[PDB]
């Protein structure tokens, strides 16, 4: 079914670059919309970004936008974060979200997004 | 366009056993994979009529899976009795909807 | 479920033949019919098929329009007619019955003992 | 400054009007027009406004539907088509205006029309 | 759907007397009112608007002051010309109103 | 900008519970509220969406109703595999964000 | 007999909390609302208010009953009485080509109706804003929420509205007497979305009870004929609804129980 497996986190040190990634199994990925959450130690989630499925439109969250940069590949099936300049309170589980609904004009504005099916998390520490 | 499958199968009484096609150029689960017994000069029987069903009459013994990943459909026997060797196929459609079996695959307790 | 056929016999290259199969136990125009042949000691390959009314028909390459099927619910009667027919048609023919009444992707449900069909 | 009133008359229920309005003197295209009617020994009632481009139009709650004011800049004349009369829609017509400094409406209703009784 | 209603209905004072005409809006129309003369016959004319001001010709006798719902119209010098009928309108929002209207006669 | 959900929730078994989300009218007052289930050290999973539903896996005592500036998820038969945290989810029409809460640790007793 | 099938949705649609809001949105910053999932009447939106613009481009008032889509979008804002005609496909100006552009193939329909009486305010009410200046037309749907200070001369220019340059933002102003063309507006703009998905929107049409080897009309999810369903051993991917051959409608997906049905005539 499907399958969201994620990949490529670890120790970090502040003013340091880091790189997620996401493969996708199972659904036509070059039509939905991604996410990326993240989920600090015991405290609660947060939304981190979202992605077209064509890439030319990202939108970040306050806390992140300016450092992390999203993108995703059509021709294999990966979603990717790029994490520059990392500070200490980035230290999450990292988790990547696929839209619910299909959205007919990929280059317009939509709002509520649901997240139906997620990845195990790739835990990313910032420290030194 | 093909439905490729083993010429044979070994076994034992007691244990379980597996068979595996694989659709060549096509994806797997499009279409339901249908299972079907023939014993050396008697005409087929369907043993799982799509996926995972089993007709009313066939032995609960009888499994189907259609694992996607490997584009393979395997039949599982799960109980091997004295009547249980025979000749297994596998056939599928082609999105045309024309049919299309496997090639066979004996089954020697 | 009954599925007897009749029609089993030798022909000649370019030759001609008619299968005939009967039906009992089952409401017979509800159902699609199909031909499955099985060359001796080789893989079963399908024929030709048609629906539960009857107005349409599905050949394969090799039986292309070479052959042809009809039925009839009045005699509970699956027919088909096979012309020009070649060498590499020797087969066990079963008539074969579906689930389905249109069943243009098959799913053969019961089968016929079979009629040896040489040339 | 005149804004004579050149259509209307008779007609029958049913019927179907096209009173003219034609300026003169002042800028049209810096004007709300309004149509407004006086039943015979009764009080005036406001029934339509047009925009100074044409774009929006108001109307009351008994010409909604029924009634289409229009406007050209070019002939400088103002149109007010009516459907579906009916007999209490008799009345005195007068298009008066209403000026637009930059957005606000100023001086509501400065020079009327000579009114015509349909 | 602004109701507006003036008073009184009917009216008449003598040449040279104070005439006070009222009229109450439903809402409130702040300063947004204008009052109207119609002799018998012609077309209105305009004798105040924002419900204070008067225009060029005019004549200066005409007073009109009010706000909030209630507007107050009155004169102190009545003459052969004043004998019309009176007429307040709200501007605030459409679809706009005029009221009734006051019949000011000659004793 | 900020949803608020009680840190701990009780209960006995057999009988139900229930949890909160408390927002305004830029958030759960005036859009879409999801709520995901969380066991300890795994990812999230969708168990109500757009308010009231029940995606296809998720079992029938698991209810959600939004009123008003408020949701609420009721659990009725509390067996106690399902001691997990429950997050609360919206969309903040002001930042044009996914909002969440604290999550609700889910205790038995 | 005859047939229509349509899902088991019991949800009503929030139509009248984007029409009854409070505070509406400005032009660049509009909002959007998600609908899916609910049974819409379209008869609180026929008549709520006496409305100024009831324009369907696409779908007619008397069809989006019986019709079910994927999703329909409610988005919300507030213009200027002369601009209700720039929101419509294929138009040019300041709102459609800075703001708020709809495409040449829109599907749905543009309400618009006055709100002088509640977003005017005789001090001045600033709080509605429109862009005046975008480096760049709108695609459909986009939107720019942006505010940084743009600058047309080669000169360049930032963070100050120094000459040859100019913040981007402009307050209406709306004062309860304003011209009927310079008022303000509220505009719900309802597109509908059909996709290769279920159908979660439908008109409030009863569903049927289902018949088999008959010969019956045939309306599902919208989609209509004539012809006798019969069980099918057919099967396409899930979030697929239909059957297209060679482009008549051979199989169709039942929205209540998702057994695939072929039609034949």
């Amino acid at each position: 079914e499907v399958q969201l497996v994620e990949s490529g986190g670890g120790l970090a040190k502040p003013g340091g670059s880091l790189r997620l990634s996401c493969a996708a199994s199972g659904f036509t990925f070059s039509s939905y919309w991604m996410n990326w959450v993240r989920q600090a130690p015991g405290k609660g989630l947060e939304w981190v970004s979202v992605i077209n499925s064509g890439g030319d439109n990202a939108y970040y969250a306050d806390s992140v936008k300016g450092r992390f940069t999203t993108s995703r590949d059509n021709s294999k099936s990966t979603l990717s974060l790029q994490m520059n300049s990392l500070r200490e309170e980035d230290t999450a589980v990292y988790y990547c979200a696929k839209d619910r609904n299909l959205y007919y004009y990929d280059s317009g504005y939509y709002t509520e997004f649901s997240f139906d099916y997620w990845g195990q998390g790739v835990l990313v520490t910032v420290s030194s | 366009v093909v439905f490729t499958q083993s010429h044979s199968v070994s076994g034992s009484p007691g244990q379980t056993v597996t068979i595996s096609c694989t659709r060549n150029s096509g994806s797997i689960d499009s279409e339901y994979v249908q299972w079907y017994q023939q014993r050396p000069g008697s005409a087929p029987t369907t043993v799982i009529y799509r996926d995972n069903q089993r007709p009313s009459g066939v032995p609960d013994r009888f499994s189907g899976s259609i694992d996607s990943s490997s584009n393979s459909a395997s039949l599982a026997i799960s109980g091997l009795k004295s009547e249980d060797e025979a000749d297994y196929y596998c056939q599928s459609a082609d999105g045309n909807y024309n049919p299309f079996f496997g090639g066979g695959t004996r089954l020697t307790v | 479920v009954q599925l007897m056929e009749s029609g089993g016999g030798v022909v000649q290259p370019g030759g001609s033949l008619r299968l005939s199969c009967a039906a009992s136990g089952f409401t017979f125009g509800d159902y699609a019919l199909h031909w499955v042949r099985q060359a001796p000691g080789k893989g079963l390959e399908w024929v030709s098929g048609i629906t539960w009314t009857g107005t349409r028909t599905y050949y394969a390459g090799s039986v292309k329009g070479r052959f042809t099927i009809s039925r009839d619910n009045a005699k509970n009667s699956l027919y088909l007619q096979m012309t020009r027919l070649r060498a590499e048609d020797t087969a066990f023919y079963y008539c074969t019955k579906d689930r389905v009444a249109v069943g243009r992707p098959p799913s053969f449900d019961s089968w016929g003992q079979g009629v040896l069909v040489t040339v | 400054v005149q804004l004579v009133e050149s259509g209307g008359g008779l007609v029958k229920p049913g019927g179907s009007l096209r009173l003219s309005c034609v300026a003169s003197g002042f800028t049209f295209s810096d004007y709300e027009m309004h149509w407004v009617r006086q039943a015979p020994g009764k009080g005036l009632e406001w029934v339509s406004v047009i925009s100074e481009s044409g774009g929006t139009t108001y109307y009351a709650d008994s010409v909604k539907g029924r009634f289409t004011i229009s406007r050209d800049n070019a002939k400088n004349s103002l149109f007010l088509q009516m459907n579906s009369l009916r007999a209490e829609d008799t009345a005195v017509y007068y298009c008066t205006r209403v000026v637009i400094v930059v957005f606000t409406a100023m001086r509501h209703f400065d020079y009327w029309g000579q009114g015509v009784l349909v | 759907d602004i109701q507006m209603t003036q008073s009184p209905s009917s009216l008449s004072a003598p040449v040279g007397d104070t005439v006070t005409i009222t009229c109450r809006a439903s809402q409130g129309i702040n300063s947004y009112l204008n009052w109207f003369q119609q002799k018998p016959g012609k077309a209105p004319k305009l004798l105040i608007y924002d419900a204070s001001t008067l225009e060029s010709g005019v004549p200066s006798r005409f007073s009109g002051s009010g706000s909030g719902t209630d507007f107050t119209l009155t004169i102190s010098s009545l003459q052969p010309e004043d004998f019309a009928t009176y007429y307040c309108l709200q501007y605030n929002n459409y679809p706009f109103t005029f009221g009734p209207g006051t019949r000011l006669d000659i004793k | 900008s900020v949803l608020t959900q009680p840190p701990s929730v009780s209960g006995d078994p057999g009988q139900s519970v229930t949890i909160s989300c408390t927002g305004s009218s830029s958030n759960i007052g005036g859009y879409y509220v999801n709520w995901y289930q969380q066991f300890p050290g795994t990812a999230p999973k969708l168990l109500i969406y757009d308010d009231n539903n029940r995606p296809s896996g998720v079992s029938d005592r698991f209810s959600g109703s939004k009123s008003g500036t408020s949701a609420s998820l009721t659990i009725t038969g509390l067996q106690p595999g399902d001691e997990a945290d429950y997050h609360c989810s919206g969309w903040d029409s002001s930042l044009s964000a996914v909002l969440f809460g604290r999550g609700t640790r889910l205790t038995v007793l | 007999e005859s047939i229509v099938r349509f899902p088991n949705i019991t949800n009503l649609c929030p139509f009248h909390e984007v029409f009854n809001a409070t505070t509406f949105a400005s032009v660049y910053a509009w909002n959007r609302k998600r609908i899916s999932n609910c049974v819409a009447d379209y008869s609180v939106i026929y008549n709520f208010a006496p409305f100024f613009a009831f324009k369907c481009y696409g779908v007619s008032p008397t069809k989006l009953n019986d019709l079910c889509f994927t999703n329909v979008y409610a988005d919300s804002f507030v213009i200027r009485g002369n601009e209700v005609s720039q929101i419509a496909p294929g138009q040019t100006g300041n709102i459609a080509d800075y703001n708020y552009k709809l495409p040449d193939d829109f599907t749905g329909c543009v309400i618009a109706w006055n709100s002088n009486k509640l977003d005017s305010k005789p001090s001045g009410n600033y709080n509605y804003l429109y862009r005046l200046f975008r480096k760049s037309k709108l695609k459909p749907f986009e939107r720019d929420i942006s505010t940084e200070i743009y600058q047309a001369g080669n000169k360049p220019c930032n963070g100050v509205a120094g000459p040859n340059c100019y913040s981007p933002l402009q307050s209406y102003g709306f004062r309860p007497t304003y011209g009927v063309g310079h008022q303000p507006y509220r505009v719900v703009v309802l597109s509908f979305e059909l996709l290769h998905a279920p159908a979660t929107v439908c008109g409030p049409k009863k569903s049927t009870n289902l018949v088999k080897n008959k010969c019956v009309n045939f309306n599902f999810n919208g989609l209509t004929g004539t012809g006798v369903l019969t069980e099918s051993n057919k099967k396409f991917l899930p979030f697929q609804q239909f059957g297209r051959d060679i482009d008549t409608t051979d199989a169709v997906r039942d929205p209540q129980t998702l057994e695939i049905l072929d039609i034949t005539p």
